[PDB]
DNA sequence: CGGGAAAATCTCTAGCA
DNA sequence: ACTGCTAGAGATTTTCCCG
DNA sequence: CGGGAAAATCTCTAGCA
DNA sequence: ACTGCTAGAGATTTTCCCG
C-alpha cells in the first residue's frame, strides 16, 4: 500500500495519513476513515 | 548507534532529513527514513501541475461577478472560443438555459465546471441529460482544474474595461467583448483568432473522422508482431502501428509481419 | 484510391504535450486519429498521444 | 511543379476551379489560383437573414446562414431596437457576420440597430428563410411539450435542427455544413492575404525583365510572365522591392 | 494604404499588433506601433523579478499575526536566521524595543520593512536614529520587496504548528519555532543551518576586511591601462584596476605596473 | 524621453502616461502628473 | 600531503595545536588533528553564566558568555520560573548554548526551567562574570538619562556594551570575539564530525594490513599505521569497510 | 607576508548573481572584497559582482 | 574501460495578510 | 531614487564503488 | 562564404472570487 | 475514479536579404 497525507480544500491544516485507492495524472483517490476523497497531487504526499 | 539520540532529536525538533544526518552523522536513507514516520513533518505535497483536458468536444463553463452583475462564460478549451452572457441572477435555470442556447449552436459533448450551486441545479442536470452532455466537475475548491475558463474571465474582464466606455448596459459590453476576443485577437497555437481556431478545429474533427472512417472500409490488413492479428493503423518509414487488444503499439518492420 | 485520402490525412498539424510538459509541441504531422489514442509523427520520431492531449487542426495559413 | 502544363491543359478541357486543380495536381494554392484566373472564360458565406416570427405572442428572433440553412433563434420580449441590436451583437460575436438581409421592419432601421452594425462592422440590406423557418415551426410543435416555457423550447427546437436533422448532398446536418463553410472562407481569406502581400514583389531570371511573382519555394521559384508561367532556380532569380 | 483601415478598426476593437498584422497586411512593426499609441492597450509590465538586497548588515522585518497574537519577525537576509517574538499589540514602542533588542545583539546596520504603521511610527525612527540603523521601506503594497521575512513569516508559522502542541503559550511555541529553524533545519548556500550560516557570514566579512585592511596597507601598486590607478589583484594574466570608483578587469597587455 | 504606464498600489486599474525620471533593476521613478512614484517593473511598461 | 614530516619535526621541537600546524603547512585540518593528538605530552565555548541583578527593583537577567564576554540583558517583571524558562529559551534559540551556571536561585531551580532546559537541550551547573556584570550596570548608568524606561536603558547598555565597547588582545568587541569564538567551534565540530565518518574505514596499502584510513585527496591517501603517518598513491592503497 | 594573505582571501567561498537571474550560482573563489564591489573567480572567469548580490563565507564542510 | 545505486543537482510549487 | 524568496518533492544526472 | 536587422522563438509573470 | 492556463513583454536566436 502507501500513505498519502493531503490538504483536501481550502484547509491548511495536512490531514491523513490514507489508502491510496487510485493513483492518476495530477490527482489521486484517496480513502480517509473510509471516506473517499479526491485531491489534486499538488495538495498530496505519498510515501 | 546514533539512530536513537537521532529519533528524539526529531521527536523534539521535527528536524529534517539533512540536519539529523549532518549531527548524528546518519545516512541519507536512514535519516530521511526517520523524517518519512513523523505525521507533523508532511506539510507538502508533489511540486507539479495537472493537464485539464482539451478535446474538441470539451467546453469549461464558469460564473465570474463584474459590477455586481453575474457574467455566465463559457470557453471551448481546444480553441479558446468563448461565449458570455449577463445573467440577472445567478440560478440555475439561467445556467442551465445558457448551456442549452451554447448546447444548440456548437456541438458540446461534455462541460467540466466548478461545484458552484447553479452549476450542481438539478434544472442544469436535466438540460445536460437531455442534450446529450456530459457533466464533469473539478476537484472542491480546486481552480486550476478550471484553469483555462478561469485566465478567459481575466482575459474577458481585461476586454470589458477597454470598451466598457462605448456602452452603457454591461450586457453590451460583455457582447463587444466576447466579439473582439473572438474576432479581433490572435495568436494561439495556429496563429488563429479563437473563433478562426474553432472552426479549424471542428473542421478538422469532422474531416479526420471521415477519412478515417473511408480508410478503415477499403483497407484491413492483419498484422503479427513477434502475436495475434493486430488491426494495422499506419505503415511505413520503418514503423508499424498496430491495434491488439485496445491497445496502439508502434513495432519497427522487423518482427512485424502483414498478411 | 488510399493514396490521397492517406496524402490528406497527413496533412493535419498535430499539437500535443507530455504528462509532465506543460507547454505544446510544434506541429508533428499527423499520422492517424482515434477515439482516444492519435498517433503522429514529430520529425520522424512516432508517437501516441491521448486525445485529450492532442489539438489536431489543418493550419490554412501554412496550407496557403 | 512541373505540373502547370497539365494544369493548364486539364482546366482548358474542363474549366475547373483553383481548389480542385490545387488538391488533384498538388500544386501550390497560390499557382492554381492565378491560373484560374487566367483564364476569362472560366471566371457569399457570411451572410445571414433574420425575421421575426411570433408565436403566443412572443417574438422569435431567428437568423438564418442562407450557405447552409444554420439556425440561430433567440426570444426576444418586445420588437424595440434594443433587443434586435443585441441579438445581432451576439450573432456577429459568435459567428463572422458580414452582411444581414432584413425585411424592412420599424425596429430593424432604428439607430440603436444601426450602430450595433456600424461598430460591429455588418452592412444591412433589404427561398431558403421560408423553408427553413416552417422546419423550425415544425420542430418547435414537435418538442414544445418538453418544455415548460417557450424560449426553452425554441433552444431545444435549434438544437435538434441544427445538430439532429441531418441532410444534404453528404447527409450533413447544419452545424457541418456551417462549419465547412465558414473554413472554406478562411481558406480563401488565407489564399488572398498571401496573393496580396507577394503581388508586390519583381523577380529578374536569366537579364530578363520584371516577372510576376507567385510562389517561392525550397529550390525552385514559380513566377508568371506574359501569361506564361514559369519555374525557375533560385539562383537565376533575383526577387527586387519597390 | 491600410494603416488608415487598421487605425480605425483599432479605434474600436482594439486589436493587437498580431491581429491587425494579419486583417490588413501591416508589417509587424507599424501594428505595434500603432497598438503602442493606445493608453488602454497597455494592461502589462514587463515579466521578471528584482533581487531584494542580500548584503551582511541588512535585516528585514514584519509583523505576521497568529492566533490573534501580533509576532515581529526580523531576518537576516545574508544567512536566513530569524529573531521574533510575540507583542501584545501591533505598536510603535514594542517594535522600536524589538529593534533596539536585536541591534544590540546582532551587527544591524539597515533595516528594510514594509510601510506597516508600527514601523513608520516616530519612536521608531528614533531608536534606528540611535542605534546607527538606516531604515529602509518597500515599495508600497508591494511585499515581493520583503520576499525574504514574508517567506519565513510562513516557514516560521509552519514550525510553530508542529511545536504548538509542547507549549501552553504562543510565546513558548513561538521561541521553540525559532530555536528549531536557526539551529535545526539545514540546507541553504552553506549546507548550515541558519544559525551556522549567519555565525559564518559575520566571521567571513570580518576575516574578509582585516586581511584586505592589512594587504592594503602593505601592496601598492600604481598602474597605467590603455591613468594611475589602483591595482586590486593580479593573476592568470589579468588584473584588477580602481580608477574613480570604476573596478576593471584587464589583461596583461595594455596593464603596466611601476 | 520615455512613457511609462504603471499599476501603483492594489490598483487594479493601470495608469499613464507618465515620465520616467529615473530607471532601476526592478523599480523605475516615474513622475505622474508631477508627482514622483517608485513602481516595481513588473507593475511598469516602458514604451 | 608533502609537509608531513616536517610537522612532526616541528610539533615535537614546539607542541603546537593542530590549527596551527595546517594553516601554516597547508596540510589538510584531519592529519593535523590526528598528528596533534598522536603526542600524548602535547595533548567551552558553548556555556553561559545567568545571573539576576536587581536595579530600581526591577529583575534584570544578564546571561554573559564566559569565552567573551557577550551580555544579553532582559528586564524581567517577577523572579518567576516562567520568566526566567523564557528568558533561557530565548538564549538557545538565538545562540548556542549547551551549559549554564546559575547561582541556585529559587527561581533557577523551578520545574519550569528544568523543563525548559531539558527541551532546548541543555545543562545545568550551580571571575568575569562580577567584571562583565559591573561594567553593565556602569554603562546602564551612563545610558539612563537618554532612555524613558529601564529595559530601553538595558537594551541601549547592552548595545554599547557588546559593539562600542572596543578591548581585548586585537582590540575587537564582544560581538566580534563571540562571533570568532562560534565559527572555531564550529570547525572543531565540522573537523569531529569528518573524522568519524572517516574513521570507520580500513585501508591496504602494498599486501599490508589493514591501516588507519586519515584523508583521500584527488590521487593521494594519506593513512595511519603503528604511529606512522604515510602517504600511498591512490592504486596501492585499497580501501573497505569494516 | 602577502603570499599567505593573499591565499587566506581567496580561500573564501562566494555565491553571486546577475541581475535576470534569480538562482544564487556556485561557490565562485573569492579575490577581492570591496566597499560594494567584489570581485572573484568563477572557474577562471573574472568577474565583478556588486556587494549587495554576493554572499561571502568560508565553509567549514569543505574546508575541514 | 562498463554498470549500480546512492549522491548531487535540477526543476517546480505553496504561501507568506 | 529599488528590486521575490525559501524549503521541500520528485526527476534526472553524475560519480564513487564494484567488476 | 559573413553580417544586419527583422522574424521567430524562448522565458516569465499577473490574474482568474 | 483527475489534472493550470492565457496573453503580453522583453531577450535571445535564427534566418532571409544584402555583400
Ligand atoms: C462557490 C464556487 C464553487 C466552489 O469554489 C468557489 C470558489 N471559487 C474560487 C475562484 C478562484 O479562487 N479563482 C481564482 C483563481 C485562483 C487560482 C487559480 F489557479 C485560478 C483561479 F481562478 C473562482 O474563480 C471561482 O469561480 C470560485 C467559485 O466559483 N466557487
Ligand atoms: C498594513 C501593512 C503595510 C502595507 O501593506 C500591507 C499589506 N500586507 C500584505 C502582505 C501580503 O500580502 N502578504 C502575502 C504576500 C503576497 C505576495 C508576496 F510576494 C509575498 C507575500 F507575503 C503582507 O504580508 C503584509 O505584511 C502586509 C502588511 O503588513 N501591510
Ligand atoms: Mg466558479
Ligand atoms: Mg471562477
Ligand atoms: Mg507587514
Ligand atoms: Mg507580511
Ligand atoms: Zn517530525
Ligand atoms: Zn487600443
Amino acid at each position: 500500500n502507501f500513505r498519502v497525507y493531503y490538504r483536501d480544500s481550502r484547509d491548511p491544516v495536512w490531514k491523513g495519513p490514507a489508502k491510496l485507492l487510485w493513483k492518476g495524472e495530477g490527482a489521486v483517490v484517496i480513502q480517509d476513515n473510509s471516506d473517499i476523497k479526491v485531491v489534486p497531487r499538488r495538495k498530496a504526499k505519498i510515501i | 548507534d546514533g539512530i536513537d539520540k537521532a529519533q528524539e532529536e526529531h521527536e523534539k525538533y521535527h528536524s529534517n532529513w539533512r540536519a539529523m544526518a549532518s549531527d548524528f552523522n546518519l545516512p541519507p536513507v536512514v535519516a530521511k527514513e526517520i523524517v518519512a514516520s513523523c505525521d507533523k513533518c508532511q506539510l507538502k505535497g508533489e511540486a507539479m501541475h495537472g493537464q485539464v483536458d482539451c478535446s474538441p468536444g470539451i467546453w469549461q463553463l464558469d460564473c465570474t461577478h463584474l459590477e455586481g452583475k453575474v457574467i455566465l462564460v463559457a470557453v471551448h478549451v481546444a480553441s479558446g472560443y468563448i461565449e458570455a452572457e449577463v445573467i440577472p441572477a445567478e440560478t440555475g435555470q439561467e445556467t442551465a438555459y445558457f448551456l442549452l442556447k451554447l448546447a444548440g449552436r456548437w456541438p458540446v459533448k461534455t462541460v467540466h465546471t466548478d461545484n458552484g450551486s447553479n452549476f450542481t441545479s438539478t434544472t442544469v442536470k436535466a438540460a445536460c441529460w437531455w442534450a446529450g452532455i456530459k457533466q464533469e466537475f473539478g476537484i472542491p475548491y480546486n481552480p486550476q482544474s478550471q484553469g483555462v475558463i478561469e485566465s478567459m474571465n481575466k482575459e474577458l474582464k481585461k476586454i470589458i474595461g477597454q470598451v466598457r466606455d462605448q456602452a452603457e448596459h454591461l450586457k453590451t459590453a460583455v457582447q463587444m467583448a466576447v466579439f473582439i476576443h473572438n474576432f479581433k485577437r490572435k495568436g494561439g497555437i495556429g496563429g488563429y483568432s479563437a473563433g478562426e481556431r474553432i472552426v479549424d478545429i471542428i473542421a478538422t474533427d469532422i474531416q479526420t473522422k471521415e477519412l478515417q472512417k473511408q480508410i478503415t472500409k477499403i483497407q484491413n490488413f492483419r498484422v503479427y508482431y513477434r502475436k495475434g492479428p493486430a488491426k494495422l493503423l499506419w505503415k511505413g518509414e520503418g514503423a508499424v502501428v498496430i491495434q491488439d487488444n485496445s491497445d496502439i503499439k508502434v513495432v519497427p518492420r522487423r518482427k512485424a509481419k502483414i498478411i | 484510391e488510399l493514396q490521397k485520402q492517406i496524402t490528406k490525412i497527413q496533412n493535419f498539424r498535430v499539437y500535443y504535450r507530455d504528462s509532465r510538459d506543460p507547454v505544446w509541441k510544434g506541429p508533428a504531422k499527423l499520422l492517424w486519429k482515434g477515439e482516444g489514442a492519435v498517433v503522429i509523427q514529430d520529425n520522424s520520431d512516432i508517437k501516441v498521444v491521448p486525445r485529450r492531449k492532442a489539438k489536431i487542426i489543418r493550419d490554412y495559413g501554412k496550407q496557403m
